[PDB]
RNA sequence: UUAAUUUAUUAAUGCAAACAACCUGCAUUAAAAAUUUCGGUUGGGGCG
RNA sequence: GCCUGUUUACCAAAAACAUCACCUCUAGCAUCACCAGUAUUAGAGGCACCGCCUUCCUUAAAUAGGGAUGGCUCCACGAGGGUUCAGCUG
RNA sequence: CCUCCGCAUAAGCCUGCGUCAGAUACUGACAAUUAACAGCCCAAUAUCUACAAUCAACCAACAAGUCAUUA
RNA sequence: GCUACCUAAGAACAGCUAAAAGAGCACACCCGUCUAUGUAGCAAAAUAGUGGGAAGAUUUAUAGGUAGAGGCGACAAACCUA
RNA sequence: GCUAAACCUAGCCCCAAACCCCACCUUACUACCAGACAACCUUAGCCAAACCAUUUACCCAAAUAAAGUAUAGGCGAUA
């Protein structure tokens, strides 16, 4: 009878309840006799690196200078990263430069983007 | 409020907007124009003036094409105009008894018909006055060519339209491989409906038809911008060398 | 009647009366006697000569027909020989 | 309504199929027969009605062994399992079938007439004028359809030519190829008329419900009445 | 003895009035769009 | 006598459209749309390979593809 | 066909305009059932000999069953169209 | 309901149409229905 | 009224409806009800299980009660409807 | 002194007498129900399965009663 | 999601008497005979006592189905969200 | 003297012009397996006719006028 409360896993009968989750990410499946099966694979892997050494900090000094925000662009990247090959091998085939014609055969591709985060 | 435009031109506004306007101009003209279907349950009136007997005066007198009803059977057959009549009748065809409703529906065959053009044999839910159409045009593929979209009345009859006007565009050797003599005999018959291929591709086509065709037409994965920024620095630095 | 058509929103006529009944002009209306096309085989002399007679009407009679015609039919109309021509004025009339 | 028909088993099998009630309602969920609805929770035993249906990979006449005789729920009769070579069926069991007897199904239309023992299957024109039968086909190869229910039993009435005349239960003639093959022998159970219900409840049992407003036409029942011509209607009701 | 006529169950509730038998048919498909044209907070149950 | 009512089988499926059987002409179909739509052509979908294989998705080979099957049927 | 006439006369549109039709409309009487017509013949040109009808090149008038499901589809007659009349007259004058 | 009006729809036939099935049109007969009405005077009603 | 049951949710639980039993009418048959049935079957209607044959008494007073194809037969049962003995009781 | 009451599950409800602070089981804040119970299943294709239950042993039947596995 | 009927798959029915029962008495349970209370009530049909059934044509939980001239109806024109 | 009483803009009306991250069809807002069902088909009636039974105006694609005219119509209501 409540129309405006969100449905959740908390309100239907037993089937119900079970049924619905709470939108944690699958990690395995079932098999016979309800047995789940948890694949590795599935299971996010924290890659977290090691931060002994490291000199950045959660906040920045004030004493730091203000800037003007130039956010990166597609042509600010191909200039500051393939421009200067591009005309060192012009005043002397693109995947020499960098260039993948296909994302296909990949680990991390970008599109269909592949990858967490 | 009021809208800027009448309602009932909204649809030609969307016409001349997106895709829609990406349409080629031909098939855009084939669609926007519409002519009367030849009369086929009614009998039309000889002139456009008549003296009524009442008073002996000439009166102008229009033709009121009835409303026909095609079920979408009709469609996958060649109906020769032919249709559906929902209406409605004077019990003993007087007006002072009771007012039925009344459907009159068109006597339906299964016929087999070859097609020269497609070489091919159509079996087709038909009707009397297809045949009659059919003989007076001298055969099925000179039937569908002839016949305008309005008075062939079927997404069949267009479909074939289409295949036997893309036949004769492209001057096919499908048509009777191992016998280019047949082939030539028969587009020489069929000569004086070949048109562009590139027209003969949207005859006959709904307008979704013709949307879809046009988004697989236009539909291209983007260029990486490594090429065209590629691009753009070969040419400066040409234009800097050469400077 | 219609006082306001749902298509143009003018008063209408009803078509009975001007298919019945004669406007002079000055405002009379004329009419037929009723019955006189009817059983004239059982009818005296007298009552078909009274019956085939072109009759006026009341004033409250002139006045309905006057409501139920629109303008149109109380115009001048100036026919090539019009019988009633000479009935559509009235003279020497005192009040 | 989301009714789909039970009988949706494609393959021939001995074991009981679990039926479906339908309660005398369409696949559209309305009534359609009155009258019908619970009862006692019954499985469904196929009966193959094709006796002449040689196993796979072979031929000719065959005999089978009567394994046992058991009731039916779904019908009047009392029917037989009854095995073959290596294949088991159920039929329709005749008036003296027991466990342990002999059947023969044959298609031979022998020259002569054959022999007719109860509880065999043989083409009509194999038998005997007069004999009783049961389990009749209408076509050859069709499968009985005629004389089913319990102690009925049809007469082989006429053979000539290639067709026979078969008496029905309800005594009416019927023509049938004399290829069709029917069993020898009255339809068993044959005291089912002598049953008394004793009480409501066992029609309630046997899935019979009291069911009114069986008509659903206007007034309800309404029977035939004779429409008087316009000479008679002057006749129709005399006073007294 | 009456008024008691809501005897509620998810069950029952989410399969005659829900989303997916709402959208199941032409006419609920309007009921919806009934409902998102006048501003209903709550589309179907 | 037949076992398995129609309204049980399997649906026949819905006849192919008239535009497939014209043969010049390439049919427009909702292919490209990736869903269904009622007013263009039914797509001719080649089958799918990559089915029937992963382990909990399997299709075992007819029966005569077995290694251990055998003309000669054995009683066990 | 079954050709229908309208009861009620429809208003005249105009030159552009489209008639505006009513529920008075939509009732109709049939004038005439074209299935139930005199059967007519149909004109063909023969290209083989066919028993009691002709042998070549000779225009007969046969019923439409037969024109349109036993000669025309098997290839026995050809449509007594002008370009078939005009090559069966060249094959006549050349033999 | 033996009130009036219909038979659009089904079911039968008949005649045409398509070459037996199936189907279209036109009729006729039914079933099922549908639409509609309940004048005036005489305490009321019956018969008037 | 055969019986057990059912019914006017919310003024009627009954003699009404149903019911076994019987009768009548209709139907010779397959793949969605009837029915995965086939005349000992199915559907509809009627009827009512069954079985057989064809002025006095009561009170003192009693408009109350009981007794001198149909006709009949009440075994049992009933919060049915009447009557009564005795007892019991504000 | 009282109760066919109580405790649990189901279904339903959804924080609705826990703590604190303000009011007169209200308002606000803080806290809380932890899986073993329960739900959420099954890799398929074929082929298999006549033999009730009722302490299931006698006796007692008819209304004839899902139990689906194996290569 | 009431109610009427149906479908699938469940569940309940002490004790005594009797013996395989639409059996008897009588709990749970279902009902609603009669009386009283109540009558804006605790209740838009309840309460108390009494009473009928209570292994069946029983009662009942769950899910599904039949929709308005329609459904459903052991016919009361009953019931289909007071 | 209590309860009250009063207020003015929050907005609204009619015109003109202008054409306007993730989740979610399964029990919606649910990361992740064999599809195929996929749509089209005269409005009726209230009402007027003082009942009613034929009939009884209804986004039309230039306002005005022709003209409530010609016509239609239980030739009547009306159109
Ligand atoms: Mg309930
Ligand atoms: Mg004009
Ligand atoms: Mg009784
Ligand atoms: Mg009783
Ligand atoms: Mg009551
Ligand atoms: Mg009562
Ligand atoms: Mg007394
Ligand atoms: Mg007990
Ligand atoms: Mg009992
Ligand atoms: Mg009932
Ligand atoms: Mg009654
Ligand atoms: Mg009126």
């Amino acid at each position: 009878a409540d129309r405006m409360s969100k449905w959740t896993s908390k309100r239907g009968p037993r089937s119900f309840r079970g049924r619905k989750g709470r939108g944690a990410k699958g990690i395995g499946f079932l098999t016979s006799g309800w047995r789940f099966v948890q694949i590795k694979e599935m299971v996010p892997e924290f890659v977290v690196p090691d931060l002994t050494g490291f000199k950045l900090k959660p906040y920045v000094s004030y004493l730091a200078p203000e800037s003007e925000e130039t956010p990166l662009t597609a042509a600010q990247l191909f200039s500051e990263a393939v421009a200067p090959a591009i005309e060192k091998d012009f005043k002397d085939n693109l995947e020499k430069y960098g260039f993948e014609p296909t994302q296909e055969g990949k680990l991390f591709q970008l599109y269909p983007r592949n990858f967490l985060r | 409020p009021l809208h800027k435009y009448p309602v009932w031109l909204w649809k030609r506004l969307q016409l001349r907007e997106g895709i829609c306007s990406r349409l080629p101009g031909h098939y855009l003209r084939s669609l926007e124009e519409e002519r009367t279907p030849t009369p086929v349950h009614y009998r039309p009136h000889g002139a456009k003036f008549k003296i009524n007997p009442k008073n002996g005066q000439r009166e102008r007198v229009e033709d009121v094409p009835i409303p026909i009803y095609f079920p979408p059977e009709s469609q996958r057959g060649l109906w020769g105009g032919e249709g559906w009549i929902l209406g409605q009748i004077y019990a003993n065809n007087d007006k002072l008894s009771k007012r039925l409703k009344k459907v009159w529906k068109p006597q339906l065959f299964e016929r087999e018909f070859y097609s020269e053009i497609l070489d091919k044999k159509f079996t087709v839910t038909v009707t009397m006055r297809t045949l009659d159409l059919i003989d007076e045009a001298y055969g099925l593929d000179f039937y569908i060519l002839k016949t305008p979209k309005e008075d062939l009345c079927s997404k069949f009859g267009m479909d074939l339209k289409r295949g036997m006007l893309l036949r004769l565009a492209r001057q096919d050797p499908q048509l009777h491989p191992e016998d280019p003599e047949r082939r030539a005999a028969i587009y020489d018959k069929y000569k004086e409906f070949a048109i562009p291929e590139e027209e003969a591709e949207w005859v006959g086509l709904t307008l979704e038809e013709a949307i879809e065709k046009q988004r697989l037409l236009e539909e291209k994965d983007p260029v990486p911008l490594f090429k065209i920024y590629v691009a753009e620095l070969i040419q400066q630095l040409q234009q800097q060398a050469l400077s | 009647l219609t006082y306001f058509s749902a298509r143009k929103g003018k008063r209408k006529t009803v078509k009975a009366v001007i298919d019945r009944f004669l406007r002079l002009h000055c405002g009379l209306w004329v009419r037929r006697k009723a019955g006189y096309k009817k059983k004239l085989w059982k009818k005296t002399p007298a009552r078909k000569k009274r019956l085939r007679e072109f009759v006026f009407c009341n004033k409250t009679q002139s006045k309905l027909l006057d409501k139920m015609t629109t303008s149109f039919w109380k115009r001048r109309n100036w026919y090539v020989d019009d019988p009633y021509q000479k009935y559509h004025d009235r003279t020497n009339l005192k009040v | 309504a989301n009714f789909v028909s039970w009988k949706s088993r494609t393959k021939y099998t001995i074991t009981p199929v679990k039926m479906r009630k339908s309660g005398g309602r369409d696949h559209t969920g309305r009534i359609r027969v009155h009258g019908i609805g619970g009862g006692h929770k019954q499985r469904y035993r196929m009966i193959d009605f094709l006796r002449f249906r040689p196993e796979e990979t072979k031929s000719g006449p065959f005999e089978e062994k009567v394994i046992q005789v058991r009731y039916d729920p779904c019908r009047s009769a009392d029917i037989a399992l009854v095995a073959g070579g290596s294949r088991k069926r159920w039929i329709i069991a005749t008036e003296n079938m027991q466990a342990g007897d002999t059947i023969l199904n044959s298609n031979h239309i022998g020259r002569m007439a054959v022999a007719a023992r109860e509880g065999d299957a043989h083409p009509l024109g194999a038998l005997p004028v007069g004999t009783l039968i049961n389990n009749v086909e209408s076509e050859p190869g069709r499968g009985a359809q005629y004389i089913r229910a319990a102690g009925t039993c049809g007469v082989l009435l006429r053979k000539v030519n290639g067709t026979a005349i078969i008496q029905l239960p309800s005594k009416r003639q019927m023509q049938v190829l004399e290829t069709c093959v029917a069993t020898v022998g009255r339809v068993s159970n044959v005291d089912h008329n002598k049953r008394v219900i004793g009480k409501a409840g066992r029609n309630r049992w046997l899935g019979k419900r009291p069911n009114s407003g069986r008509w659903h036409r206007k007034g309800g029942w309404a029977g035939r009445k004779i429409r008087p011509l316009p000479p008679m209607k002057s006749y129709v009701k005399l006073p007294s | 003895a009456r008024g008691n006529e809501y005897q509620p169950s998810n069950i029952k509730r989410k399969n005659k009035h829900g989303w997916v038998r709402r959208l199941s048919t032409p006419a609920g498909v309007q009921v919806i769009l009934r409902r998102m044209l006048k501003g209903r907070k709550s589309l179907s149950h | 006598y037949e076992w398995g009512v129609r309204s049980t089988r399997k649906s026949e499926p819905p006849p192919l459209d008239r535009v497939y059987e014209i043969p010049g002409l390439e049919p427009i179909t909702f292919a490209g749309k990736m869903h269904f739509v009622p007013w263009l052509a039914r797509p001719i979908f080649p089958p799918w390979d990559r089915g029937y294989k992963d382990p909990r998705f399997y299709r075992s080979p007819p029966l005569h593809e077995h290694p251990l099957y055998k003309d000669q049927a054995c009683y066990i | 066909t079954v050709i229908v006439e309208r009861w009620w006369k429809v208003p005249l549109a105009g030159e552009g305009r489209k008639p505006r039709l009513h529920r008075r409309h939509r009732v109709y009487k049939l004038v005439e059932d074209t299935k139930h017509r005199p059967k007519e013949n149909l004109e063909l040109i023969l290209t083989q000999s066919v028993e009691n009808v002709g042998v070549r090149g000779d225009l007969v008038s046969v019923k439409k069953s037969l024109g349109r499901n036993r000669l025309l589809p098997q290839g026995l007659a050809v449509y007594a169209s002008p370009e078939n009349k005009k090559l069966f007259e060249e094959e006549k004058l050349l033999r």
